[PDB]
């Protein structure tokens, strides 16, 4: 599990920067975000944002370091329902018994 | 082995493994702590459950099992069943409110995390309020309680970080503690600063006279309403008690308590007193008319110390009548057979 990210290139990261560049969270423009070859999940511009901020106006920010904290634990993305013992872990996406 | 070192190492080791970064980590946790609140509240909102209950159930699931609820707080929340019921409703909260549940826990967590990381801060602070009359460990602990207090009010929206904020909320906690527990006989915070000022003043007064100020200077230098009676009084309370048990005389084997006498206890002399006194008073009390003798016997010797309110239905004229005529017949025959004259007192 990695944490914060600066501005080399933005791809595949969580919802943080989503609202910053209004293109993808305002409308479906993250595809057009990829600049010039699209004429010839996350994928942002070539490299435009460099802060751990909220972009109303660059106000709620925090320019810093990006951690890479390796958690030695087993990550499950799509657990399923088996009722022998009480439903363990999780369902596809709806139910979360954990 | 020896206590200070172990705790110091104890939290210094954990801070050593987890100090909070200046901005990021404090911001992170803070943000989570607040969302926890906002969450717990909205949780109370859709459950109708008291924010106090939503706060104790998320605490139980994150900080400890039935064990921590049963011993600390006696027993009103059923160790298993009760808290679980609550957790169930939290699960029922669909996608929308379930989110708050998941948030509350993680926030509670951050709270704890933020609290761990900033334990060096306490110790560093508490380090300076050492020789006030409190144990270093006690001091750090109160101060620690102070940091937990700061965690509840910090607003991350207001950009300033937890450092400067904790300082105050801790320094407050410590000073209070110093004023509340340091002495054997409790003294309110005002008396405390009062005494500090008194002390500081005596210091400035020691500066030039070469004469440990008579309580005149102290009154003057102190200010507005300071007088001799006030200062002699204050320094009298300033002196801590003495050890009823202290090494006495030549320090060999002398414990300060065999020498103080005892007052309530009737030394034989007094037990003999009450015997004759009560037997003789009891003889007199009987040979008299009950009407006004018992009235004044009981009103004076049975409850509390009211001529009018002393006699039942018969007004004052019969009171004074029999009171003064029976009291004198009683004293003048007692004058004859002198038994009472030798003042039992």
């Amino acid at each position: 599990r990695v944490e914060y990210v600066k501005k080399e290139r933005a791809g595949l990261r969580l919802p943080l920067a989503a609202w910053v560049e209004k293109e993808a969270y305002k409308p479906g423009e993250i595809l057009a975000e990829l600049p010039e070859p699209y004429l010839f999940g996350d994928k942002i511009v070539a490299a435009i944002d460099p802060e751990e901020e909220v972009i109303a106006e660059a106000e709620g920010v925090v320019h810093l370091h990006e951690p890479a904290s390796i958690l030695v634990v087993k990550a499950r993305v799509y657990p399923f329902e088996d009722d022998v013992e009480v439903s363990t872990g999780d369902r596809v996406a709806p139910g979360d018994v954990l | 082995k020896i206590s200070t070192s172990d705790p110091v190492r104890q939290y210094l080791h954990e801070i050593g493994q987890v100090p909070l970064l200046t901005l990021e980590e404090e911001v992170e946790l803070a943000r989570k702590v607040e969302e926890g609140m906002e969450a717990i509240k909205k949780l109370s909102e859709i459950t109708g459950l008291d924010p106090d209950l939503i706060r104790e159930v998320v605490r139980a699931k994150i900080l400890g099992s039935a064990r921590v609820r049963h011993i600390p707080g006696l027993k009103e929340t059923l160790d298993p069943k009760t808290v679980e019921e609550i957790d169930q409703k939290l699960k029922s909260l669909p996608k929308e409110h379930k989110r708050y549940l998941h948030i509350a826990r993680e926030g509670e967590a951050a709270r704890q995390h933020l609290i761990e990381a900033n334990l060096r801060l306490v110790v560093s602070i508490a380090k300076k309020y050492t020789g006030r009359g409190l144990s270093f460990l006690d001091l750090i602990q109160e101060g620690n309680q102070g940091l937990i207090r700061a965690v509840e009010k910090f607003e991350y929206k207001r950009r300033f970080k937890f450092s400067t904020y904790a300082t105050w909320w801790i320094r407050q906690a410590i000073n209070r503690a110093i004023a509340d527990q340091a002495r054997t006989i409790r003294i309110p915070v005002h008396m405390v600063e009062t005494i500090n000022k008194l002390s500081r003043t005596a210091r400035q007064l020691q500066q030039e006279l070469g004469r440990e100020p008579t309580y005149e200077e102290i009154a003057e230098a102190m200010g507005p309403g300071w007088d001799a009676k006030r200062v002699e009084e204050t320094l009298k309370i300033a002196q801590e008690p003495v050890s009823l048990e202290t090494p006495i005389g030549d320090e060999k084997d002398s414990f300060y308590g065999d020498f103080i006498p005892d007052e309530h206890l009737p030394s034989p002399v007094d037990a003999a007193t009450q015997s004759l006194l009560s037997e003789e008073l009891e003889k007199a009390l009987s040979k008299l008319s009950e009407r006004e003798a018992m009235v004044l016997k009981l009103r004076k010797g049975l409850i509390d110390g009211e001529e009018v309110g002393a006699f039942f239905g018969v007004t004052r004229e019969r009171i004074r009548q029999i009171e003064n005529k029976a009291l004198r017949k009683l004293k003048y025959h007692e004058s004859r057979t002198r038994k009472l004259r030798d003042f039992l007192d």
